RNA sequence: GAUCCUGAUGUAUUCGGAUGGAUUUGAGUAGGAGCGUUAAGCCUUGGACCCGAAAGAUGGUGAAC
RNA sequence: AAGCUCCUUCGACGAGUCGAGUAGUUUGGGAAUGCUGCUCAAAAUGGGAGGUAAAUUUCUUCUAAAGCUAAAUACCGGCCA
RNA sequence: UUGACCUCGGAUCAGGUAGGAGGACCCGCUGAACUUAAGCAUAUCAAUAAGCGGAGGAAAAGAAACCAACAGGGAUUGCCCUAGUAACGGCGAGUGAAGCGGCAACAGCUCAAAUUUGAAAGCUGGCUUCGGCCCGCGUUGUAAUUUGGAGAGGAUGCUUU
């Protein structure tokens, strides 16, 4: 499979450990910028989708509305401190929800939230 | 390259860059992480350090050890083991250790003042307007078209009589 | 209020109110030059519902382009020939959008609302001044309007597999050999 | 597959995105008096006149593509017919 | 410059390889075949107290 | 696994295969051998052991028959 | 000025655009894979795309024809190291 | 007779803006042939080279008319495997993806379709003693409110600047 001009379009990856201090230091600078808090969102807990990996469950991408509003977290204040909301998923079940609600006052459980001034 | 070869040939300076960076790299200025924070160590290490957590997502590779910063029911209802359809909306009510985290916890557990909103002067005289001509009754004060032009329902005029201490 | 009579309206191009007036305009417009400055919108709701405000630094400009072929077909639309000609001609402005507004047996005419990024009016917008930023140069030449946003096909799907993030740099994603340090 | 316990979601506001909204079926009720007809909709409207269904239907689906926008727009000129019978 | 650089060996080989080192800097003739002066050290692996 | 008949108890009454037989097959089972790496040899494709046409295409420079 | 709650009140969502026929071009891709030119030209409990032999197109999942947006990505050129 | 409006022009009027360069990377348009198939035309080369237009420190894409058939996922981008698989093909040469899964990075929004109608509340210019004054744009719609996993209006009681 060289039957084209493969000669201009080789991609060599001499900067692998160099990217990766690269990568590191753009971490260090979130901490940086946000000092007290976690340089990640916090995110759910969903299932894979297809039969093959029904089984196993993974991160999704932001808290259901009605999983806050069941957790006692506030839609607008959420982004603020620290969750990550994602309009578009839907629970579908009372085992997800439950999941996440768990997840959620969990993460309550262990914040120190500061007042605003 | 024929302009490399030009300026080695110039005598023209060579315009030398200091390396600044767009974002810093270390925490700064006179807040608690700021006076704690090592320069030497890792984001990792200092949150270790600190007794908080640095990254809230799935563990991606293996650790040092001591890594600790890379974290009757009638009606059948799942929820009612998680209990402790309006919320406080622009707060949260939450109810050995390193000294950063005490540190943290004591600065934000001290007592904060309120900065009390006051009424303007042109509300307080028509609210003293108000009570000069009913005294208490909240429903003529309604009523009144002259004296409360805007038809304020008797219970927010009642709220702001309150708030001004004139009952 | 009226603009949404005047949507129903423009969804009916050949009933008799609409067709007599596109008669007579397309007969004027036939007579005036090829790419002339509009005074006014002659579809405001359209104009509206693109981003055309009655303000000081927006511009219509109407534009003839002849229709038909380039076998081999142009794969470049007459709405994006028009927006380009206006473009050239009003090179201070950058081109917003554009709709259709006629068409005869020779010509498809076209309306370009356009945007003057050095005015005082629109550089004071938060809502329009991300086209004075230098990045927004000469949208209509990059396919970066709604005509060109459809030829290239950007679209989600397993139907635009080849083309939703530029057909260019999937082709040289796919023909890239990636060797690594440790194979 | 699996047993969960189903939840009945919230009720989607992007559901009936089309209109039933009794204010738009006035404009475009109006709109069709104020307009006209389209040459083809007038055709169909005086084979409808005439009897001649079958013949309009196949009007209808020659000019449209669909034989359900044939049926729609057979429908749409029925109904101005029987406005207009019931105005006479 | 896409010629093979880098080896990849396998990490149980590696550490094979390293226990196999240190088993070998436990005797002194291989230290004297290495090339280290070592004629007045007292023991071979050479451990001094950590509160040195 | 599957194929050739004999065609059980049974069967929702139109489904099933029990017993006895076949010159059966298989990259089948019948107590796993693979994965990774190094060195050497061979094969395919890239300029492909080195040098060596007439051509063809794209874009330009000039004239003057 | 702002968030939330409640409800004997309301809830407007992009058209020579979808789509049909046809000629090129392109793709692993005739639900034409996408695009473009010509002819005709829509809808409103609508429209698009999928699932399904399962008894009829049951069900599932999204809203096109207006627009903005950092990061992870590329880099034979620029200022350097 | 006079004054509006609309439309089309002039001015060495005032304030601005574009052109060229560079082009490694990027976004478009246009577009070959040699070669392979031991000949060659479909195919391949290659949606490449050359040519033309347009940007930036990145660009482009981007918050589903998406994927999926799930116990579901949830903007875009890129790496790994998917996988030389599906699919297409003088079924020859060969061409050749994508969903899921692991990771890097993560961030959401602005309009049009509403009557502010108890008050165009909006904005470009000129003059300035710089504090507020004029002409104009605009009702064929400039502010505020709202953007359909929404929202508005009333009522209601807390909580925010």
């Amino acid at each position: 499979h060289f039957r084209k001009h493969w000669q201009r379009r080789v991609r060599c990856h001499f900067d692998q450990p160099g990217k990766k201090v690269t990568r590191r230091l753009a971490r260090r600078a979130k901490a940086a910028a946000l000092a007290p808090r976690p340089v990640d969102k916090l995110r759910p807990i969903v299932r894979c989708p297809t039969v093959k990996y029904n089984r196993r469950t993974r991160l999704g991408r932001g808290f259901t509305l009605e999983e806050l509003k069941a957790a006692g977290i506030p839609r607008l204040l959420a982004p603020t401190i620290g969750i990550a909301v994602d309009h578009r998923r839907k629970n579908l079940s009372e085992e997800s929800l439950a999941a996440n609600v768990q997840r959620l006052k969990d993460y309550k459980a262990r914040l120190i939230l500061f007042p605003r001034k | 390259r024929e302009l490399q070869k030009r300026k080695r040939r110039s005598s023209r300076p060579t315009i030398r860059m200091p390396n600044r960076r767009k974002k810093a790299l270390n925490p700064a200025g006179n807040n608690i992480i700021a006076k704690s924070w090592n320069k030497k160590e890792t984001l990792s290490q200092n949150y270790t350090r600190f007794g908080l957590v640095a990254k809230l997502g799935k563990a991606t590779g293996g650790t040092a050890p001591g890594n600790k910063a890379l974290l009757s029911e009638s009606d059948a209802v799942p929820q009612q083991q998680q209990q402790e359809n309006h919320i406080r909306q622009h707060d949260l009510e939450l109810e050995s250790k390193p000294e950063v985290l005490r540190a943290l916890e004591r600065e934000a557990t001290r007592p904060v003042e309120k900065t009390v909103r006051h009424q303007s002067e042109r509300e307080r005289e028509w609210l003293q307007r108000l009570v000069d001509k009913h005294g208490d009754d909240v429903a003529a004060m309604a009523r009144d078209r002259k004296l409360n032009p805007y038809q304020q329902t008797a219970s927010d005029i009642k709220r702001r009589l309150k708030k001004a201490g004139l009952l | 209020g009226a603009l949404k009579y005047l949507e129903e309206l423009s969804k009916k191009k050949q009933s008799d109110v609409v067709r007599f007036l596109l008669r007579v305009r397309c007969w004027e417009y036939r007579q005036l030059n090829v790419i002339h400055r509009a005074s006014r919108p002659s579809r405001p709701d359209k104009a509206r519902r693109l981003g055309y405000k009655a303000k000081q630094g927006y511009v219509i400009y109407r534009v003839r382009v002849r229709r038909g072929g380039r076998q081999l077909k142009y794969q470049r639309s007459l709405r994006a020939t028009a927006e380009e000609r206006v473009g050239r001609r009003c090179s201070n402005l950058r081109v917003l959008n554009s709709y259709w507004v006629n068409q005869d047996s020779t010509y498809k005419y076209y309306e370009v609302i356009l945007v003057d990024p050095n005015h005082k009016a629109i550089r004071r917008d938060p809502r329009i001044n991300w086209i004075c930023n230098p990045v927004h140069k000469h949208r209509e030449c990059r396919g970066l309007t709604s005509t060109g946003k459809k030829s290239r096909g950007l679209n989600k799907g397993h139907r635009f597999n080849k083309t939703r993030a530029g057909r260019r740099k999937t082709w040289k994603r796919h023909n890239t050999l990636s060797l690594w340090r440790y194979r | 597959g699996h047993k969960t316990t189903r939840r009945v979601l919230k009720e989607r506001p992007s559901r009936r995105k089309g209109a039933q909204s009794k204010r738009t079926q006035f404009v475009r009720s109006l709109i069709r008096e104020v307009a006209g007809l389209a040459p083809y909709e007038r055709r169909v409207i005086e084979l409808l006149r005439n009897g001649k269904d079958k013949r309009a239907r196949k009007f209808s689906k020659k000019k449209l593509g669909t034989f359900g926008r044939a049926k729609r727009k057979c429908e749409e000129l029925q109904r101005i017919i029987a406005e207009s019978r019931r105005a006479h | 410059i896409w010629r093979k650089w880098h080896v990849k060996i396998n990490q149980g080989q590696k550490r094979f390889a390293t226990a196999s080192a240190l088993a070998a800097s436990a005797v002194a003739p291989l230290l004297m075949a290495r090339g280290h002066q070592v004629s007045t050290v007292p023991e071979v692996p050479l451990v001094v107290d950590s509160a040195a």
